[PDB]
């Protein structure tokens, strides 16, 4: 491999080096907050409403009411993430309809209300991006019920006790949580994240910007068209990348096919038969007397108790990983929309 | 479902509700011939252990409880199955094997034995699913003189497969000398004979063994047990018992594309999903009866006793039997609070921008809102 | 004999069981014949040995337009001791011995509709195994050297012969071509469509990306 | 053992779980020196005069 | 003579992968970030590299941290004598005290560790008659020794999960060291920092 390109500074005790001119960019930054809720009931997956089974999981032991309280902790814990990173404003602002702000263009972050859905046009693209699988409650036990030629994953899941939980906050509120976090960062400045919204005109407010970064504020007002056609043709740049490239959000689809994976994978391990004769409980039952088949059917239950836990287990350590990715992105929305950030590569 | 007699204020997922089944059928072919054990269990004589025999029996009502009263064994040494539940299912084919070994070896006639018989005379395959039944005989199998027309097998270049036969009676070479009829000193005829004698102790006695290998549902079935049928009903909450299948589930007519051949249909989880009806040749899709999840969101007990019940994923015009006042939620409709239309700050959450709350309204009760 | 050397592409898929699947790829390791073998082609013309052994499994196909074939007399030594399957293509009886007669005691005798339904090519495909005790003959007849593609091959009829296959001999009464391949214990994933039939399948010992893809 | 290893591929599917865990983890590893390291686009160098 | 513990934890199946980053590679990213800061001072990060002499970026630092410029330029005989003290310091304290990496010692001996553990809980009965699976299955039938395997079997597949188990939740700690150590090379070394005690 290239580490990179060679380069040699020329260094001298007399010799300095200062730019002439300026360059806008807008990168783009993003970071898992949530992941799926799912809920699971113990009765229907490890027996499946056979009455011997329920018999010798209640004369096993106490594991599925700590299962059960882990999962809703998750699901809790998912919550307070969408909770923590989003709702940091008190009032929802509102822009006003004339949208001249020094030259910058801002027509595609703000909403329009031509969707039903109020999102920006970025917003649009990024939520057509993602290919999200078990959305909510969007079965709704009414498809699976019937009769379908090709059946999915999510009937299979859902017959088996696992399902999945809608979130709190719904898309049309985080989009009027980061419309309001946008009228009041374009209106208002570092201002709004003290105390009540101060209004500036936007070009003084980047002027503001320069002398917080270090240059003089006659620098911003002598080239202010300029600034303006840079940051406009940053926008479209960053439109093009990302209706061009598909692989940009790799980590939120990442989050999406890891739910799926192991959901499938749990789905799956319904059919080893873990050294019984089958796999299943009514064969068990009918092939044999009352004492082989509690042997058979206690060997089925310590697999299937085994492969819950370690569901549980793998899904604690995800939510703790994005617990933390959750904390970055709050820190993250606190620290630089709301205000200037002087720490480098922030 | 806290174990306690106190409860705060929030939601609790308690348990989940099920649609009982209301009726019970049984579907089983229109057999009506009766099984010949009688013809396998008392004969004028049996084979010997190298040249068992086989019967095939099909086509026919087959009753387990006449045998008893056949021959006079003690148990049934039943693998993969139990003898008392024979009654209760139905096989595709079962065959019976007969043949006249001695008492040292009828431990030899399981599934993984190896040593006489269970490597040159009768191998059991290691996925046995069948029964042996082995009784003493020494009023019809010995004589005084000796009872000399049982014959076994010693000496063999390779083991037997199992469930293989084997009546060639050729001069064994062991020996680097070929003698191609002579026996002898190198040459011996690999079939000697039980000298039964009545006057042995009871482990050299003849013993008399059936074995039953059962075939398990690959195919149309044929012989079942005695069990009566039951007309199909469909699109109710029934349990079944297509050929010994037993589950609970709605039955439905199938739109699918099953093969003449092809008797059964399995899902990801390796659980039955559609079965084909024996006696009338219809697919029927097997569907779960109706479940859910139930969520109890109350105040504090030291405040009320007012509950509301939230059936999580369902539109509820599907619930079969809390309060009075239904509101339809993306979670599954809330039973037993009101939809206002203020909003206020989230104090019981309940998802998809829904709380629930304990106000007043001018009479206090649960509401809800956005 | 004219014996001959040639490639069989994908075919020999057959259904390893009696149960419906639709969109599952499923996993199983039974008796296949292997993808991309050299399987044998034999020009026999009378104006000749057809005396081949079994070894666990026979391809058996046959590029015949016209019903010229009877059938296939299998066991281990047939010098009039024991014979095996005499299928005729008479429409009326498919007769099965363990007994002499090779040529012109009576075992499980079946009937049914002939082979050869129909009269382009016509490749028939067969599969005879024995495992167990147990003989299954799995068939599927193809409309058109061997094509390219995935066909299944269904069990189109049992038979519990009970006998010990050493041996494998075709018997035909000018000019025939059939192939035989031999069937070796392999790993495979078929892939169910929503019918429910097997329209392609990947062997997992022939390159190391089929194995990747296993 | 062939018995062992049957009775293994008789047991369940915990084996892949594992094997996709410690990979996953040797991958997480590989990304952690990347992005502590490789913050650099260019390699430059010193002058000889030091 | 005497067997390591290397070949007989590769023996039974545990391996260690390579990393893909050498050490000379990793040697050259921390010379090219060298390079970089002494040469150009903080400018080397937001975009082109712009040379400044040493001393005008020692005046830039002063001047950061709120003291005049003047400062240096009036005494940087005696800073640049302290600074190379400082370096002295750090070279004799590394020479002799070998307990300041106790860190990465500590990473390397839990690994260590864990193989080796793992490789003795090999030696365990769980129940059965025998620890080699040789002895049972030459010692039984099928039928016994299958229950003997089994029991061998889930005995070493809850071992190989605990030990699966551990080595996320210390993956896990890595990776949020490895995030402090990313934000400090970020911000201190290409830049300079406000925050107190960083
Ligand atoms: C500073 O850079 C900007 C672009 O980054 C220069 O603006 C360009 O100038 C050329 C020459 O007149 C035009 O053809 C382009 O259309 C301009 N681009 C934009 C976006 O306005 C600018 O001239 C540079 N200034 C100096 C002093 O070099
Ligand atoms: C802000 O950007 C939008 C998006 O490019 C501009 O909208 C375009 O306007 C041109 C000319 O009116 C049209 O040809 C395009 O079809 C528009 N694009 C879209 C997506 O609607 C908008 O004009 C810009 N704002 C200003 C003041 O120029
Ligand atoms: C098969 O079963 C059906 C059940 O209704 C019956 O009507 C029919 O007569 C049976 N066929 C024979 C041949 O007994
Ligand atoms: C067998 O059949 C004969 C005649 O059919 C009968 O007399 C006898 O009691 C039966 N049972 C035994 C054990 O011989
Ligand atoms: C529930 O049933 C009603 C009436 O059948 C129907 O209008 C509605 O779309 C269904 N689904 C939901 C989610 O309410
Ligand atoms: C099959 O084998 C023969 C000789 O064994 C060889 O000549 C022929 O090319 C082979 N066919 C192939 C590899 O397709
Ligand atoms: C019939 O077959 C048996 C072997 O199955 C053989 O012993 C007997 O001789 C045959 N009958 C005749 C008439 O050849
Ligand atoms: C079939 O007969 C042969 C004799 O050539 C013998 O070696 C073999 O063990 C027999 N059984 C099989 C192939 O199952
Ligand atoms: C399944 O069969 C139907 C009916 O002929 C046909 O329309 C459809 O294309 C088939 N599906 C596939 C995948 O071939």
């Amino acid at each position: 491999m290239s580490l990179g390109a060679e380069n040699s500074v020329a260094y001298s005790n007399n010799s300095i080096a200062i730019p002439t001119n300026f360059t806008i960019s807008v990168t783009t930054e993003i970071l898992p907050v949530s992941m799926t809720k799912t809920s699971v009931d113990c009765t229907m997956y490890i027996c499946g409403d056979s009455t011997e089974c329920s018999n010798l999981l209640l004369q096993y032991g106490s594991f599925c009411t700590q299962l059960k309280r882990a999962l809703t902790g998750i699901a809790v814990e998912q919550d307070k993430n969408t909770q923590e990173v989003f709702a940091q404003v008190k009032q929802i602002y509102k822009t006003p309809p004339i949208k001249y702000f020094g030259g910058f263009n801002f027509s595609q972050i703000l909403p329009d209300p031509s969707k039903p859905s109020k999102r920006s046009f970025i917003e649009d693209l990024l939520f057509n991006k993602v290919t999200l699988a078990d959305a909510g409650f969007i079965k709704q036990y009414g498809d699976c019920l019937g009769d379908i030629a090709a059946r999915d994953l999510i009937c299979a899941q859902k017959f088996n006790g696992l399902t999945v939980l809608p979130p709190l906050l719904t898309d049309e509120m985080i989009a009027q949580y980061t419309s309001a976090l946008l009228a009041g960062t374009i209106t208002s400045g570092w201002t709004f994240g003290a105390g009540a919204a101060l209004q500036i005109p936007f070009a003084m407010q980047m002027a503001y910007r320069f002398n917080g970064i270090g240059v003089t504020q006659n620098v911003l007002y002598e080239n202010q068209k300029l600034i303006a056609n840079q940051f406009n043709s940053a926008i479209g740049k960053i439109q093009d990348s990302l209706s061009s490239t598909a692989s940009a959000l790799g980590k939120l689809q990442d989050v999406v096919n890891h739910n799926a994976q192991a959901l499938n994978t749990l789905v799956k391990q319904l059919s080893s038969k873990f050294g019984a004769i089958s796999s299943v409980l009514n064969d068990i039952l009918s092939r044999l007397d009352k004492v082989e088949a509690e042997v058979q059917i206690d060997r089925l239950i310590t697999g299937r108790l085994q492969s819950l836990q370690t569901y549980v287990t793998q899904q604690l350590i995800r939510a703790a990983e994005i617990r933390a990715s959750a904390n970055l992105a709050a820190t993250k929305m606190s620290e630089c929309v709301l205000g200037q950030s002087k720490r480098v590569d922030f | 479902t806290l174990k306690s007699f106190t409860v705060e204020k929030g939601i609790y997922q308690t348990s989940n509700f099920r649609v009982q089944p209301t009726e019970s059928i049984v579907r089983f072919p229109n057999i009506t011939n009766l099984c010949p054990f009688h013809e396998v269990f008392n004969a004028t004589t049996f084979a010997s252990v190298y040249a068992w025999n086989r019967k095939r029996i099909s086509n026919c009502v087959a009753d387990y409880s006449v045998i008893y009263n056949f021959a006079p064994f003690f148990a049934f040494k039943c693998y993969g199955v139990s003898p008392t539940k024979l009654n209760d299912l139905c096989f595709t084919n079962v065959y019976a094997d007969s043949f006249v070994i001695r008492g040292n070896e009828v431990s030899q006639i399981a599934p993984g034995q190896t040593g006489n018989i269970a490597d040159y005379n009768y191998k059991l395959p290691d996925d046995f699913t069948g029964c042996v039944i082995a009784w003493n005989s020494n009023k019809l199998d010995s004589k005084p003189s000796g009872n000399y027309n049982y014959l076994y097998r010693l000496f063999r270049k390779s083991k037997l497969k199992p469930f293989e036969r084997d009546i060639s009676t050729e001069i064994y070479q062991a020996g680097n000398r070929p003698c191609n009829g002579v026996a002898g000193p190198n040459c011996y005829s690999p079939l000697q004979s039980y000298g039964f004698r009545p006057t042995y102790g009871v482990g050299h006695q003849p013993y008399r063994v059936v074995v039953l290998s059962f075939e398990l549902l690959h195919a149309p079935a044929t012989v079942c047990g005695p069990k009566k049928s039951t007309n199909l009903v469909k699109n109710k909450c029934v349990n079944f018992n297509f050929n010994g299948l037993t589950g609970t589930g709605v039955l439905t007519e199938s739109n699918k594309k099953f093969l003449p051949f092809q008797q059964f249909g399995r899902d990801i989880a390796d659980t039955t999903d559609a079965v084909r009806d024996p006696q009338t040749l219809e697919i029927l899709d097997i569907t779960p009866c109706s479940f859910g999840g139930v969520s109890v969101i109350t105040p504090g007990t030291n405040t009320s006793n007012q509950v509301a019940v939230l059936y999580q994923g369902v539109n509820c015009t599907e619930v079969p039997v809390t309060g009075s006042n239904v509101f339809q939620t993306r979670a599954g409709c809330l039973i037993g609070a009101e939809y206002v239309n203020n909003s206020y700050e989230c104090d019981i959450p309940i998802g998809a921008g829904i709380c629930a709350s304990y106000q007043t309204q001018t009479s206090q009760s649960i509401i809800a809102y956005t | 004999r004219t014996q001959s050397y040639t490639n069989s592409f994908t075919r020999g898929v057959y259904y390893p069981d009696k149960v419906f699947r639709s969109s599952v790829l499923h996993s199983t390791q039974d008796l296949f014949l292997p993808f991309f073998s050299n399987v044998t082609w034999f020009h026999a013309i009378h104006v000749d040995n057809p005396a081949l052994p079994f070894n666990d499994g026979v391809y058996f196909a046959s590029t015949e337009k016209s019903n010229i074939i009877r059938g296939w007399i299998f066991g281990t030594t047939l010098d009039s001791k024991t014979q095996s399957l005499l299928i005729v293509n008479n429409a009326t009886n498919v007769v099965i011995k363990v007994c002499e007669f090779q040529f012109c005691n009576c075992t499980f005798e079946y009937v049914s509709q002939p082979f050869l339904m129909d009269l382009f090519k016509n490749l028939r495909e067969f599969v005879f195994k024995n495992i167990d005790g147990y003989f299954k003959i799995y068939s599927k007849h193809t409309p058109i050297d061997l094509p390219q593609g995935f066909s299944a091959l269904e069990p189109l009829v049992d038979l519990p012969i009970g006998i010990n296959i050493t041996r494998f001999q075709t018997l035909l009464a000018g000019a025939a071509a059939y192939y035989v391949g031999y069937l070796q214990p392999r790993t495979f994933l078929l892939k169910y469509n929503e019918n429910g039939t097997i329209t392609d399948a990947v062997d997992c010992a022939l390159d190391p990306l089929s194995e990747t893809k296993c």
